């Protein structure tokens, strides 16, 4: 019995937004 | 019984008494006539003892 | 007790019977019926004082008789209808000293779909082992308790991340058994079936 | 019945009683986070000072500082409790989490799982979403050295291995002891922000570059200051309506307990009489 | 009887309250000099019940539908007057003071509420197991009540707090805007056939709806209305 | 009943009447009484059927 | 009621305890065979308890005025016997260990004390 | 009561007296019995009045 | 304990303090959960699982209710086991290995099997 | 309105329905809240509620 | 010591005067046990308390 239940579960198919910055501190690039 | 939950856990035995006991609507009238009716192969044998 | 000399006329004459009582809460009321038009002073829950005797004489019949008498047997399936899932009230207790085990069929585990909805911790059969083939004994002998502590375990653990291996191991074998032990209406499992499905 | 009914009664009073100290206890600890996200914040203010300043005299090239250029992969930092009992402090959290990763989608983005509490890696192993790295048991209490390790982490995944093309930071806001909300701030690639109106060693671009990771350490230091106060704000909440809900529990409870009392003295008397009568 | 036995026709029978019938029964008993039962209900409270119901019933070639509203006193499921009555019940409704102060017309107790067709031979499969999957999902969340109560759904685990957002949800679809309904509230009432209700079952205990807000399955009775409040809100 | 009565007369005369009963769980409390001094057997929460 | 209709005084008529009255009562209805009413109580608590109450009343200008200890049974304001007893009292005073440690006599806790005048 | 009486011979004689009764339970129980055989009517828990 | 001498005495008042710390924080994990309990009381909360199970036995009459053969505990062992459990010198094995085994060779022999 | 008065009781923030509906409720509440022996005429109690 | 029984957990965060009223209180409650057929004379009963 253990054998055929290893051999069937071979077959067997189982269903299973905030930015952060640093600041410059000059007013242009 | 041909019920697992209970030829396995609470087995019955001729001669035992077996309470079903529950609320309304629980099944407790299927497994007394799901006892009575797994009860069929064994009239099928002609065997009193069985 | 007209089912029970009809099934007792068999059992002395070496044949096998099998009672079912459906339900002798209601033989209850009856008798209550006719005690309280007779005006016999009831006892608790307006119940006569016999109640109990009322189940006794008759669930006691239900035997397995000796060789000597024949060999016969009546087995009881008595049902009992319990008020708000309360098996501990009167005639149900009385019903249940009476008789030599329980199947208390629980309504929250029938619609679990945990059916035939045998509650493992309250039901018992007091004939155990003796009563089952001896494969069916080995396979199954200590499933009702596995399946009780089980059901112990699951209520402990709910809420609980701490589980130790052996304790996850023990949860999953328990859901495993109570899937295996679901079974649908009017589809009976011949003994072979079901020592290879306990198995 | 009524033995059912005092039961549940002595129940509810032992979860009234934990609930409450739970209460109590968490209404301490909300004065010690807030402390302590005040002790913090000179640091802050003062680190942030020094890396405007830095980034003034910086090139302001540093990968920390621009997007890259086809961005796929942004990290997202969940912040959320290592214990329950907190009512929807998690809950918002991961909320916000979702609603940053249907933004980032949105966008075309593929959000990546770095989570900090034990709530949010069960939150996100229910939905089959995995997570690159996890650490656990300091939302309570946390210390330097566990923001320390996050912002290695997250500034290593930036600069990356598969890597981040962006990360932000999902935590909770205690703005106040009545409020906090759940809030998402990218904490990388950095605005470079311009604001109008010094010497340097071993030069700006070296010490700005030593600088820049030790600004996101210790920012996401106060977001976990920040988490910890806000959990604790959302414990005492929890706790006094789970402690009122125990309380009305209780009151339910005793008066059913009550009914059945004298329901079962009443049928007691009815059967006495019921048996006098008859003789 | 006449109409069932004689005519041969189609009996419907409505019984408004068939409780008052005992209640009545119980009176008299007192004023007979019969013992009382129980909780003072009459001995023979059970026989008048048979005597009254059995009558009811269909004779083979000929039908009678019966439908009984049933005052259970105090609240009290278990008073004897209901707990005789249920045996003589093929289908029962259940309709529950919880149930109804929470806005859920008809305020049908689901997990208390049964029939004897629903079984996969006369109903089908698909309808008993949507059924079935509805009953485990609020037996569930009739489980989780204290929790609920005392911590409420966010102390739960996911597994279960996605099963009682559902639950939630498959309670307040459950609700039907009666046409009896329609001189409290005004709104017409609607009608759901069968097929639409098991699919829409069907889909709701799969999840496929747990994104909606709970207000839009509430007194809306059906798939086409549940979308179209779902706009609405 | 008195009350009752007295409004009935009202009612049936094409006058329009409005009843207060306060209380009438008081009422019931005298019933009962009366009831059991008659001894009859009482039935829920002592009250008569 | 002779202090106030005939000597013109008003009085304080002080129970203690009204319970044991009502219960008192009970027992009496038990020995003469009547029949008990819903949780033992004899039938007629209610007329007894308004034939001892609504005595109690102001005539004439004067008044008495009474100070009842009432034992509640079980701590239940539900129960028959405080359930009837409370429908005739106007106020209550309630007297705390909390407070009384604390030095503040008459010791009246202000919080579960209560009056129907506070209007 | 004989213990109450026996103390109480002790009490009026200028001596202190310690009575300890063990159970009163079982006394009203003892009482109970008594008066319910005797037909008087019973009471709450079957206790005569 | 002028009777049952010391030692069994404190070790079943022990055990009986054990089950009844158990018994009032059963409603607390029941709701709360364990996890939150006090880390001495999560102790204690072990202990007891551990002490229910083995005041269980498999008894020789109840032989037709498990398969299993009855055993028989003498008392001198009874106390030694009780008092290494209440001291906390079987918290390590699995609970499970502490039911229906009947000693502590069985305790052992059991907690091999897991 | 005294369904959801118990979920925000407690709950840090809610939706924009969610707040209306509360704050709605609250002030009709306080609306429908009358002194004693003041009983409005029925055209008053429409405005009033209007 | 009765209400701050449930704070032996978190003995940790609390005042001190809270953690010297739990810690005597609890060996008050030692103190107050006692063994069986064994009373003490008011002056051992005085010293103990003392
Ligand atoms: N094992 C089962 N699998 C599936 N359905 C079941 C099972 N057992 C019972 N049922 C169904 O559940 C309901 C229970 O009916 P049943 O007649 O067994 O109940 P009962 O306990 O005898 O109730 P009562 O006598 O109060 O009517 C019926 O729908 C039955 O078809
Ligand atoms: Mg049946």
């Amino acid at each position: 019995l253990v054998s055929v239940i290893n051999e069937f579960k071979k077959g067997f198919q189982a269903s299973d937004l905030e930015k952060e910055s640093v600041k410059v501190r000059k007013p242009a690039p | 019984t041909g019920i697992k939950a209970i030829d396995a856990m609470t087995p019955i035995g001729r001669g035992q008494r077996q309470l079903i006991i529950g609320d309304r609507k629980t099944g407790k009238t299927a497994v007394c006539v799901d006892t009575i009716l797994n009860q069929r192969e064994a009239w099928l044998t002609g065997d009193p003892k069985q | 007790y007209t089912g029970s000399a009809i099934g007792q006329h068999w059992m002395y004459n070496g044949k096998h019977v099998l009672i079912v009582f459906d339900d002798l809460s209601k033989q209850a009321d009856a008798y209550r019926a006719i005690s309280l038009l007779l005006r016999r002073p009831p006892g608790r829950e307006a119940f006569p004082g016999d109640v109990f005797y009322l189940h006794s004489r008759l669930l006691e019949r239900c035997a397995k008789l000796s060789d000597e008498l024949g060999g016969g047997s009546m087995t009881g399936l008595p049902i009992i209808e319990t008020k708000a899932n309360d098996i501990s009230a009167f005639i149900p207790t009385n019903v249940i000293s009476i008789t030599d085990g329980q199947c208390f069929l629980e309504s929250d585990l029938f619609n679990q779909g945990v059916r035939p909805a045998i509650n493992v911790g309250v039901s018992v059969s007091r004939v155990g082992g003796a009563a089952q083939i001896k494969a069916m004994k080995e396979v199954a002998g200590s499933l009702r308790l596995d399946l009780s502590q089980y059901r112990e375990l699951e209520a402990f653990a709910a809420f609980a991340s701490d589980l130790d291996a052996a304790s996850k191991a023990q949860l999953d074998r328990g859901a495993r058994l109570v899937e295996l032990l679901k079974q649908p209406q009017y589809s009976p499992l011949a003994v072979e079936e079901q020592v290879v499905a306990i198995f | 019945t009524l033995r059912e009914l005092r039961g549940r009664i002595r129940s509810a009073g032992s979860i009234k009683k934990i609930t409450k100290a739970q209460e109590l206890i968490a209404t301490s600890r909300i004065a010690k986070a807030q402390a302590r996200v005040e002790a913090a914040r000179p640091y802050a203010a003062e680190i942030t000072n020094m890396l405007t300043e830095l980034a003034g005299a910086s090139a302001l090239d540093h990968p920390l500082l621009v997007e890259r250029k086809q961005p796929k992969r942004a990290g997202v930092l969940v912040v959320s409790s290592d214990r329950g009992l907190c009512g929807a402090y998690n809950a918002n959290v991961l909320r916000r989490a979702e609603e940053l990763f249907s933004l980032l989608r949105d966008e075309g983005k593929d959000p990546v799982l770095y989570v900090v509490g034990r709530k949010a890696l069960g939150y996100f192993s229910f939905r089959q979403r995995t997570v690159v790295e996890s650490w656990t048991g300091f939302s309570e209490r946390p210390t330097y050295e566990n923001a320390r390790e996050i912002a290695d982490t997250l500034v290593n995944a930036f600069m990356a291995i598969l890597g981040v093309d962006e990360l932000h930071i999902v935590f909770t806001e205690f703005r106040s002891m009545l409020s906090q909300t759940a809030v998402a701030r990218r904490a990388a690639p950095m605005e470079v922000e311009y604001v109008g109106e010094y010497s340097f060693e071993p030069d700006p671009e070296t010490l700005f570059d030593a600088l820049l990771p030790r600004y996101i350490a210790t920012r996401v230091y106060a977001a976990l200051l920040e988490a910890a106060a806000s959990e604790s704000a959302s414990r005492r909440r929890a706790m006094k309506s789970a402690t009122d809900n125990a309380d009305d529990l209780i009151k339910a409870l005793t008066l059913a307990a009550n009914r059945e009392r004298q329901a079962q003295i009443t049928q007691e008397i009815s059967e006495i009489v019921g048996g006098a009568n008859a003789l | 009887e006449f109409f069932r036995d004689e005519q041969g026709q189609d009996v419907l029978l409505f019984i408004d309250n068939i409780f008052r019938f005992t209640q009545a029964g119980s009176e008299v008993s007192t004023l007979l000099g019969r013992m009382p039962s129980a909780v003072g209900y009459q001995p023979t409270l059970a026989d008048e019940m048979g005597e009254l119901q059995e009558r009811i019933t269909s004779t083979r070639g000929r039908s009678i539908t019966s439908m009984q509203a049933v005052y259970v006193p105090a609240d009290d499921y278990t008073d004897p007057a209901p707990a005789t009555t249920f045996a003589h019940l093929d289908a029962t409704t259940e309709l529950s003071r919880a149930v109804f102060s929470k806005g859920i017309f008809p305020a049908v107790d689901p997990l208390a509420s049964s029939s004897t067709i629903l079984d996969p031979a006369i109903v089908g499969d698909e309808h008993y197991r949507v059924a079935q999957e509805v009953i485990r999902i609020l037996q569930r969340y009739k489980d989780l009540q204290d929790i609920i109560a005392i911590l409420g759904i966010d102390e739960l685990s996911e597994e279960d707090k996605q099963l009682v957002n559902r639950a939630r949800r498959i309670e307040r679809f459950l609700s039907q805007n009666m046409m009896a309904a329609e001189q409290f509230t005004g709104q017409p009432g609607s009608t759901v056939p069968l097929k639409e209700t098991i699919e829409a079952f069907d889909k709701l205990t799969k999840g496929e709806f747990d994104h909606l807000p709970e207000q839009a399955f509430f007194l809306i009775g059906g798939l086409d209305d549940l979308a179209k409040k779902a706009e609405s809100l």
